[PDB]
């Protein structure tokens, strides 16, 4: 009701349950600073758009617009960057290279750091044994700019 | 971190609650690459609301973090300084008398 209400056009509007509310949750979501109204427009907008492409009397017409969990994705990767002053970064500049933990003993090591925090060995007190943080030579010469995007798309939320 | 260890060597498994992994029937491959794992999550998340936040695994207690002298004596031998330690006898050297 909330998302038809103001659209006057005949034709209803509604998502459909094959979203997933928890992808949104987080991965596409991140810090942002509410303002979701600006997102779920956004999408509004571009599945609007292609409904009304199909309307030049395409294929079929499937009677009402239909969101979709690509049009939310490239909403909120738009988001991100139409406030071009924005200093962030998205979660995904990393492919290929998803956290490789067996391709030596260091990779083997750096989960320790994210890992437990995660709370998978316990819940943690958060109030006793400082925080193994990492501070990296890692590859000296060559790597590091790639490392830790790495891990943090893979294994993290955020850059 | 050896009491931590020796817990999570006790949580070290999912062991209540495990995944309910349940296969459906193979259906008729007519197309598509048979990737049923992925309608199966959205399917099981719209109708349970696993992610409904009150629900936990609690496989141990969270608690009893026993400690002990099992591992104590990992101390083994411990890097000190003042092996060699003449430098800190003649800083002892230094107040021999009352002088400063
Ligand atoms: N171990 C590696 N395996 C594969 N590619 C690597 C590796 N190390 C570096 N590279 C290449 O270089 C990139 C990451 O290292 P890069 O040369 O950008 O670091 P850098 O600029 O020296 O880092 P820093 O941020 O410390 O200045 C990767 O995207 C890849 O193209
Ligand atoms: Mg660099």
């Amino acid at each position: 009701h909330e998302l038809n209400r103001d659209v006057q056009q005949k034709v209803p509007v509604s998502y459909m349950d094959n979203i997933s509310f928890s992808s949104l949750s987080s991965y596409s979501a991140g810090l942002t600073p509410l303002d979701i109204k600006s997102i779920v427009e956004t999408a509004r907008m571009t599945a609007t758009a292609r409904f009304y492409q199909e309307s030049k009397k395409c294929g079929w017409l499937p009677q009402s617009i239909l969101i979709t969990q690509e049009d939310l994705s490239k909403a909120t990767s738009k988001a991100r960057n139409e406030f071009s002053v924005s200093i962030g970064a998205p979660q995904i500049p990393n492919v290929t290279w998803d956290d490789i933990g067996g391709i030596d003993f260091v990779k083997g090591e750096i989960l320790d750091t994210i890992d437990m925090p995660l709370k998978h060995p316990e819940l943690f007190t958060s109030g006793m044994k400082k925080r193994s943080g990492i501070l990296f030579y890692g590859p000296p010469g060559t790597g590091k700019t790639l490392m830790a995007k790495a891990i943090a798309t893979n294994f993290s939320l955020n850059f | 971190l050896k009491s931590v260890h020796r817990w999570l060597s006790a949580a070290d498994q999912s062991e209540v609650v495990p995944g309910n992994d349940n296969i459906e029937y193979f259906s008729i491959n007519e197309h598509g690459r048979r990737e049923e794992n992925r309608l199966r999550l959205k399917t099981l998340l719209q109708q349970d609301v696993v992610h409904e936040t009150k629900t936990s695994t609690s496989a141990a207690s969270e608690l009893t973090a026993v400690v002990t002298i099992n591992d104590l004596l990992e101390a083994c031998q411990e890097t000190k300084p003042s092996i060699s330690t003449s430098e800190l006898v003649k800083l002892r050297g230094i107040y021999d008398r009352f002088q400063k």
